[PDB]
């Protein structure tokens, strides 16, 4: 198999790869979170180059990971849905084990830790 | 309930225009050891009657001796016991049927197959099986054993069914019979070459030939047959 | 099966019945029972006639393949091959097997394999079920040291008597003489042998 | 082990007219892949008008009839020559049957006459000796072969009369002996074809208030 | 377990599950709930061997829940039974089998209709007015062959359903405790709490 | 215990004069158990009929897998796949499984679309084609059909004759089954038409 | 195999279906399994069929000797225990029966005796046996009164055998109904399943599960 | 089943009856038991109908690919070898017995094949349940030097041995010939002895007789244009 | 059958069994009462297998009756007790044993107490206060070991038993049918019609 | 065990090892096989030592009871009274006996009795599990009129082969002479027999 080290370490202590990653997502539409008193609001922004586009059916920039956990992103539209569906198979995951559902901070920790595995993995960016 | 220990092979038999032929070889066999070379399994009762025996020994010895008894008793207080009231082929047949159902009814059979060959005061030709279960039937052809599935297909090439057996002749009968027993003697494992051969004919009565031996066979062809597939030399 | 191999003055001869048995049944009254694994090793098969085809076959290949690289094998190389597949797959097989062969350095020799897959060097090796009716005659008429037609009339009487008592066993006898000269293969039928 | 019981094949058909009854049976007798015989009588005639087969073990079917015959013999002795009637018969071989209820003659059992108003009767029994009267029974080998065939030809059984389409059964009209011999035949033919253990000959005896006849056919001898 | 019955009138699906668990000489629960909602308007009933009877119902569930969050759609019960099938249908040539036969009673919303399926441990799917497992449908299926009608109101099926439990209840050796009664329709899963 | 006759059913395919008939019974069981009476046996794939004895759950994964096969064999091939070519896809199907078998008794019925010629087949549960010209039988009462293929069957039947006699042969065969029953269907096969009759029959 | 017997109002109905099965193969379709015992009493055939019809008919004979010895109808009690003591002397053996003994007399009033091959003997109201047993059972219990009139007590019987025939493959053919009074039995007719499943599924609105 | 095979001067012939059974049932009375390896390698098979075509048609598949690649016709000692090692390799359980016969390059070649891989050669061999019979007429009738015709009659009545004597077997004689320089002769159906005589009666049935509930057109066309 | 219980009060004994009769997959009767006096003052309770049970109880009553007529007495539950463990002692080493389990419940008339023995198919005898066959005992047990005294009442012992058998119904898989209880003291035997 | 008897010129003789079994102990090593069933009627034992002993004692008090009344008794009227025995009790007897006998009249005769209880009058017979291994031997070495010593030395040479191969057979050679002029016991131990 392909086992080749993609994400390594500069002279200056740097990973360049991880760095270039965060570089896609700020080319990506913005997203915001804001947290109420009794809720929490997420906002995306839908960029306007694209019209004649079918609103119906086009992929929503929010995600629900469970019925009550919701997921948004920016950077790369096809690395989110690996990371949606990794997500939603976990929190069935954790019910079907725990009988209970996911906390927030639960799930989040979960997507932070595929994501920092594939820094230190061979043959991945 | 038994097992067989010294055992005999094929019996094999069949009809002709004027009598019956019968044979068997002389071998008795324990296991695969062809321990006893002298056996005769072909047991003739008067003049008229040949029992042939194949299955467990020490039962066919045991009934050779009700056959020998029974000659004695039919001879008691019977001034025709050789003339009209001497002891027929049928009447050899039932009584032997008779043993053989009770045998295995009472959980206790011998273990034989039995043939029967004879020719009727009447001239007519017989020719009857049983064996340990007390299965009965008749044919123009016979057999037991190895005989029933090499043999009778030979037989049955010269009387397929009964309008044959006026058509044939005592030469082209003990023919056919002599070389089934060669057929056997190449493919039965518990056979030999040396055999008895009996005929009953309704004119000149009971032959009894006995150290015949199968001849004229084939083997030189097994020199150029080499290996199991790619071997030459 | 009745089969032997006996060595001699000028090498050693393998003898066979011809006799092949599903039951009572002879599914081969002309069989083959001399196999060669390379041109002065041969070799006598008892047992199943499926297991003792497939091993000669491996053998005669492992052989070739090493003449081509280290030249011809001696005889005790060629019991050492057999002896490997039979006894690393002893649970799986039912093989009784005589390997016999000429070298000119070591002259005639025969080694037979029993079923547990061991290995014994002898003067001269009996096998296959009609072997055990002759036992004491071979072992009071086997000489050293004996002339080519001593060993013919030797195996010839031996496999006779063999095939005499065994229902398994029967056929034609065949030999093959395995000597300095070459190889010389020989056939005797029932009208001869029965007789004796 | 051994083992006291054997199969030598076979297989019987009995038929019950208006004023007839016929009882065939195929003349091989085997076992396992051999044939026996060609022609092995099968069906019999055993006195006062009734014939009667026990198909299956071929040596308990022997004796089994030779028995019934002799009970036949013994009627006539004890009770003033008088005939023995199918019914009787039938019920003197449950007895026979039930006498061996624990070491059972392996055979099945068909008996063939007229009753005592002149019609035909057929009785089928078990290897036990249950029994029951019956118009069409096929026995043996090739019996499942038969009888759905039998239900359809001669109790016209899923026939209805065309243009009605299911309201009105097809009407069960009498079958001659001619007839049925035809029906016999074709049954034994088809079962020939696809049984290995039928074949060879078909003889069949017919019982009519004149006696006992016979006709005999060939079958196939693959 | 023991007893699950099935039936499907007008406009629901009302399926009917024995309360008892046995361990061999005792009864240890008198009030278990031998069901699974696999989606709000599909429930599935099941019986077989102690322990897979739970897993694989627990495993469908999560199988019909992480689908139903992907899509954000619920799928009809016709396509749930069919997923459930292939699962049994795989499972008989494993290892070790699931030993579980089930009812899949559902409401599909798009043709407005009442659905059930009866599914054994070898994968087998029918899809049936009424319908039970084991040796329920001996004593139950003569009453529900004479009084089913396909125009049933929920109440009437309730009511055919008390006299199939009567008549198990009288003719049965073992006591399964009951029955816990639960009803499928449109407007999703509810339990009867007296029966 | 027999996987073979657990469920029970039957199935029947006869030729005619350029038509093919094949009928199945409608009965699901659990040994004695009636369970159901409208389990048909008998799918297409294009204008090639397959119909399936044996074991239910096999008889639909079988189904379900030669739908699949048939629909890739399409969009690849750009054309219907034909009772011959169809015929050796169940055969080496049935084969890849010698071990661990499916165990069923299909049977193949369809016209060939391109030369007309009428063709039917049968297989064991391992992939052994059985290719007749007359008739092909499966099932627990395969004994009871080949009685009454073997005789009420005669050669160039014509349609609405051939349905008479493959209908006559399912009924009474099945009537002498106590696995088999519970309603039947008779498909009739022509070149470019095809009609499905479902049959009144007894309920026990 | 199912057959019924109910003691009510009236006297005694016993139905019984018709099919003997070896295996799969239907054996026969017009088998009898009520045993005319004699013209007052009546016995069920199940189990093994020989069993059944040989030691009833021999019970029927046993009953003539009682009543020529003692001058008087034997009791529905007596002559079932003549069968249960002579099956009990066979225990073990491997007899197979499962019979309902039925009879009216003046003493008792109808009666009815469940009689087993391992010997059980049971006097009872309604019983049921055969292989589709369970079926009969359902269709009895939820109709059953005892001031049933002796037509509708009739097509209880004949309904209750026909739902057992349709649910159960080994049972079917035709039902054979009978009405047992204390004057005798009376013969209610041979009533085929095919055509009467048709007929009953139109006159009562049942079997809606079934296209006709 | 009964299959035989026969060498003569200048090439070999195989022949076998045409029945296959389902236990005592006959599933098709016209069975075609000589299967083609190559065009002048054929073979019979005896045992389990499905592993005799199966292991037939792998080793001929592999046979046509071994010529393309060596650009030699096919051997008979190749197809026996693949055979062998096949079957030996199963323990058994691929139920096929075979006899395989050819001409090739090298000559014309008779060997017979077990299902537990052991291989035997011979001037005349027969398999099956009715190779009993069909031996017993082989080693009755079998000589040094036959010629083509006599070869073909001894075949073929080797075989009738096994239609008429054996239950296994019936119906026809199928027979194949490979003469050394020539093109393989398949002579299917080359006796028929087993037709059925006429029935007694016609059992077509008058138009309406069975009982119909419901009739309907089958759509086998597919989703239509407009 | 199934359940049989019993127990010696002060001035009486109470024997108490099942109505079920279960062949197999149905229960064919549901008041069967598994009993026979043997004499006046001598109740006998069974359970075994089917057709074993009522023989041999009909058996020992005809032999007690027989005895009862010829001498004008009546044998005491202890001599009766001895004739039936003899019998059944004999049995075990017979052809083919009877399987019968009893309770022999009697008041002497001469000691003035009543008495009760417990017999299984062995012929192994014990004199108890309380005793059952079978499962019987594993349930009830526990429950006489606590409440049970010498001196209680026919009353008491009744409602003791009501708390055997409620304890029975909660924990057994088996639907016995409830039961028959009878009451054997210095006037004679009579059974509780309301149980 | 290895059991033999040969008729020759002057009458017959009977020899036997000595080795009694149970598994692989040799339960005693210095048996007599060769047992007196009459005066000059001897017979030779294998199989179960229980069953065998018990069919001698009884054909010794049969013999004994005819001669009584009848006179001397013939070596084929003994061979039948053990067949009756082994015969009428096959399912329940595991003995191979060989019966040999001198007469005036008929001289020496041997008549051997297998496992089923068959009869067989024959000019020699060997027995017993060696037996196996000296079937070759024996067949090719007989001769019908024989002198005492040529007999003793086919005897000792032929169970001294028998005892080679068999692990069952061992111990002493022991030979008893049956003729005109009365009865001769011999034994021949190890160390002569051994190295023949
Ligand atoms: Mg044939
Ligand atoms: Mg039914
Ligand atoms: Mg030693």
């Amino acid at each position: 198999g392909y086992d080749r080290a993609l994400s390594i370490f500069s002279p200056d202590g740097h990973i360049f790869q991880v760095e270039y990653a965060l570089e896609a997502v700020k080319r990506g539409t913005c997203a915001v979170g804001v947290k109420g008193k009794n809720c929490v609001v997420l906002g995306c922004e839908r960029r306007s180059t694209l019209k004649l586009q079918d609103t119906r059916i086009t992929p929503s920039k929010v995600s629900k990971i469970d019925s009550h956990v919701v997921l948004s992103f920016s950077g790369l539209n096809a690395d989110s849905r690996i990371l949606i569906e990794k997500a939603r198979v976990e929190a069935q995951s954790h019910r079907l084990t725990l009988e209970d559902p996911v906390t927030v901070e639960y799930l989040t920790r979960y997507v932070a830790g595929v994501q920092q595995r594939y820094t230190q993995s061979g043959g991945v960016r | 309930t038994q097992q067989p220990i010294v055992t005999g092979t094929s019996v094999i038999s069949m009809k002709y225009d004027n009598g019956v032929i019968i044979a068997a070889d002389n071998l008795g066999s324990y296991g695969s050891l062809l321990r006893f070379n002298g056996v005769e399994r072909l047991i003739p009762v008067g003049d008229n009657t040949v029992v042939g025996i194949s299955g467990d020994i020490s039962d066919m010895q045991h009934i050779e001796r009700l056959l020998k008894d029974l000659v004695t008793e039919n001879a008691y207080d019977n001034p025709l016991a050789d003339a009209e009231e001497a002891l027929e082929p049928s009447y050899i047949f039932e009584y032997l049927a008779t043993v053989m159902y009770q045998r295995r009814s009472k959980m206790n059979p011998l273990w034989n197959a039995i043939i029967v060959a004879g020719v009727q005061s009447n001239g007519d030709q017989f020719l009857r099986y049983v064996n340990l279960l007390g299965v009965t039937y008749s044919s123009p052809t016979l057999a037991t054993g190895f005989g029933a599935h090499m043999a009778n297909p030979l037989l049955r090439k010269v009387v397929d069914r009964e309008s044959d057996i006026p058509k044939t002749t005592v030469q082209v009968a003990e023919e056919a019979i002599v070389n089934a027993m060669r057929v056997l003697y190449y493919r039965d494992a518990r056979s030999s070459r040396n055999f008895s051969l009996a005929i009953i004919d309704k004119n000149t009565g009971l032959t009894f030939k006995k150290n015949l031996q199968v001849e004229n066979m084939k083997w030189d062809f097994a020199k150029d047959i080499k290996g199991y597939g790619t071997q030459k030399i | 099966t009745s089969i032997m191999a006996v060595t001699f003055k000028d090498g050693v001869i393998l003898g066979a019945d011809s006799r092949t048995t599903t039951g009572a049944y002879i599914a081969n009254r002309v069989t083959d029972k001399l196999t060669r694994v390379h041109d002065k090793i041969w070799c006598c098969r008892s047992g199943s006639a499926a297991d003792t085809q497939a091993i000669a076959d491996i053998v005669q290949y492992h052989l070739e393949l090493y003449t081509s690289q280290y030249g011809t094998p001696s005889t005790e190389t060629a019991a050492s091959v057999f002896k490997e597949l039979c006894y690393e797959n002893k649970d799986n097989l039912t093989a009784g097997i005589i390997v016999a062969g000429y070298d000119d350095k070591n002259k005639g020799e025969v080694y037979t394999i029993p079923l547990g897959g061991s290995v014994h060097k002898l003067p001269y090796a009996i096998a296959g079920s009609g072997s055990t009716f002759i036992y004491g005659y071979c072992d009071k008429n086997f000489r050293e040291n004996m002339s080519k037609e001593e060993t013919v009339d030797f195996i010839k009487h031996s496999l006779s008597q063999a095939i005499k008592w065994d229902g398994s066993s029967g056929g034609v006898i065949r030999m093959v003489v395995l000597t300095a000269a070459g190889v010389e293969r020989l056939i005797f039928y029932p009208d001869e042998y029965e007789q004796l | 082990q051994f083992n006291p019981y054997g199969d030598n094949g076979g297989t019987i058909l009995g038929i019950a007219g208006e004023d007839f009854a016929v009882l065939a049976g195929d003349t091989r007798n085997i076992t396992d892949y051999s044939i026996n015989s060609r022609y092995e009588p099968k069906v019999f005639d055993c006195g006062d008008n009734i014939v009667m087969s026990a198909n299956g073990f071929a040596a308990d079917g022997d004796a089994l009839v030779k028995r019934f015959k002799n009970s036949v013999k013994w009627y006539h002795f004890d009770h003033n020559d008088k005939k023995l009637s199918i019914n009787s018969a039938a019920r003197n071989i449950q007895h026979l049957l039930y006498g061996k209820r624990f070491f059972p003659y392996y055979v099945h059992t068909i008996i063939a006459g007229l009753d005592e108003d002149g019609k035909g009767a057929v009785y089928s029994f078990d290897p036990v000796g249950s029994y029951e009267r019956e118009q069409c029974r096929a026995g043996g080998a090739a019996a499942s072969l038969i009888m759905p065939f039998l239900d359809n030809q001669v109790n016209f059984k899923n026939q209805y009369e065309p243009g009605t389409n299911g309201k009105v059964k097809k009407p069960l009209k009498y079958l001659s002996v001619e007839e049925v011999i035809k029906l016999v035949r074709d049954s034994f033919t088809s079962a020939t074809e696809r049984h290995i253990q039928v074949g060879d000959g078909l003889e069949i005896l017919i019982v009519t208030k004149d006696g006992v006849r016979k006709e005999f056919y060939e079958l196939k001898r693959d | 377990m023991d007893i699950i019955l099935g039936i499907r009138v007008q406009d629901s699906v009302i399926l009917a599950s024995s309360k008892a668990v046995t361990r061999g000489i005792s009864v240890l629960k008198d009030s278990d709930d031998k069901t699974r909602q696999l989606s709000p308007h599909t429930l599935m009933s099941f019986a077989g061997e102690a322990g897979d009877t739970v897993q694989f119902a627990e495993y469908i569930q999560a199988n019909i829940q992480l689908y139903s969050i992907r899509e954000d759609y619920e799928l009809s019960p016709q396509a749930v039974s069919s997923f459930v099938r292939q699962e049994l249908a795989k499972s008989i040539r494993s290892r070790r089998p699931y030993q579980v036969n089930v009812l899949i009673g559902g409401y599909d919303k798009k043709k407005n209709k009442p659905e059930l399926y009866q599914i054994d441990y070898l994968g087998t799917k029918v899809e049936l007015p009424y319908g039970a497992h084991g040796y329920s449908g001996f004593y139950t299926f003569s009453l529900l062959d004479h009084h089913y009608r396909p125009d049933m109101t929920t109440e009437e099926g309730l009511d055919l359903l008390k006299l199939c439990v009567q008549e198990l209840e009288k003719r049965m050796p073992m006591d399964f405790k009951g029955v816990i009664v639960k009803i499928v329709d449109k407007d999703g899963i509810r339990q009867v709490d007296d029966f | 215990s027999d996987p073979s006759s657990i469920n029970g059913g039957i199935v029947v395919a006869m030729t005619g004069k350029d038509c093919v008939a094949i009928a199945c019974d409608l009965r699901l069981g659990s040994q004695s158990l009636g369970v159901s009476n409208k389990f048909e046996k008998i799918f297409h794939y294009g204008h090639v009929f397959l119909g399936i004895t044996g074991l239910a759950t096999d008889v639909t994964t079988l189904n379900e897998m030669f739908r699949y096969k048939t629909n890739l064999y399409k969009l690849k091939e750009e054309r219907a796949i034909e009772p011959e070519t169809f015929t050796q896809l169940v055969s080496s199907s049935l084969y890849e499984r010698r071990f661990g078998p499916y165990f069923v008794g299909p049977v193949v019925a369809g016209i060939n679309s391109k030369s007309g010629k009428p063709f039917i087949a049968g297989f064991d549960l391992i992939g052994c084609i059985d290719e007749a010209k007359d008739f092909i039988v499966s099932g627990t009462a395969s004994d009871q059909l080949f009685g009454m293929c073997e005789s009420l069957y005669e050669p160039n039947l014509e349609p609405e004759d051939l349905f008479e006699t493959i209908s006559q042969a399912l009924l009474n065969a099945a009537d002498r089954d106590a696995l088999s029953g519970w309603g039947a269907v008779v498909y009739i096969i022509k070149k470019d038409e095809v009609v499905k009759r479902y049959l009144k029959m007894r309920q026990d | 195999t199912t057959t019924l017997a109910f003691r009510f109002q009236g006297g005694i109905i016993v139905a019984v279906d018709s099919r003997a099965t070896a295996g799969n193969w239907v054996a026969s379709q017009t088998v009898k399994k009520v045993i005319e015992i004699n013209p007052f009493l009546l016995g069920t055939m199940a189990g093994g069929a020989a069993d059944c019809q040989f030691w009833e008919t021999w019970l029927g004979s046993q009953c003539r000797l009682h009543e020529l010895r003692e001058k008087e109808r034997i009791s529905v009690a007596a002559a079932s225990k003549i069968l249960s003591n002579l099956v009990y002397q066979y225990k073990g053996a491997g007899l197979s029966m499962g019979t309902m003994i039925c009879g009216y007399t003046r003493k008792e009033g109808p009666t009815i005796y469940y009689v087993d091959s391992d010997g059980t003997r049971l006097k009872g109201d309604i019983f049921c046996v055969g292989s589709g047993q369970t079926f009969a059972y359902g269709v009895l219990d939820s109709n059953y009164k005892w001031d049933l009139s002796v037509e509708d007590a009739l097509y209880l019987g004949k309904r209750s055998i026909l739902a057992a025939a349709h649910r159960d493959a080994y049972s079917g053919g035709s039902v054979n109904l009978y009405h047992v009074t204390e004057d005798g039995w009376i013969y209610h007719g041979n009533h085929d399943v095919g055509e009467l499943f048709w007929k009953v599924k139109e006159e009562e609105g049942s079997f809606n599960n079934v296209i006709g | 089943t009964t299959i035989v095979g026969v060498k003569f001067n200048n090439g070999v012939v195989i022949a076998a009856d045409t029945r296959s059974t389902q236990g005592p049932i006959v599933a098709d009375k016209n069975c075609a038991k000589l299967h083609r390896i190559s065009p002048k390698i054929w073979c019979a098979g005896a045992g389990t109908a499905a592993d005799t075509e199966a292991v037939t048609q792998l080793i001929g598949s592999n046979i046509e690919l071994h010529s393309l690649y060596t650009s030699r016709e096919p051997r008979v000692v190749s197809a026996l070898q693949m055979l062998k090692q096949h079957l030996f390799k199963y323990q058994g359980h691929i139920g096929a017995y075979l006899i395989v016969a050819g001409v090739d390059p090298t000559g014309s070649h008779l060997f017979s094949i077990d299902a537990h891989g052991s291989t035997d050669v011979g001037y005349y061999l027969s398999l099956g349940s009715g190779s009993l019979a069909a031996m017993a007429v082989l080693e009755s009738h079998w000589k040094q030097d036959l010629t083509k015709e006599e070869a073909i009659k001894l075949a073929s009545d080797a075989i009738q041995a096994g239609i008429w004597n054996d239950l296994g077997s019936g119906s026809n004689v199928d027979v194949c010939v490979m003469e050394i320089g020539k093109d393989a002769e398949y002579l299917r159906n080359y006796l028929t002895p087993n037709v059925r005589e006429e029935k007694q009666k016609s059992y077509k049935f008058p138009r309406g007789t069975t009982a119909v509930l419901k009739e309907s057109i089958v759509n086998i066309c597919d989703i239509q244009e407009e």
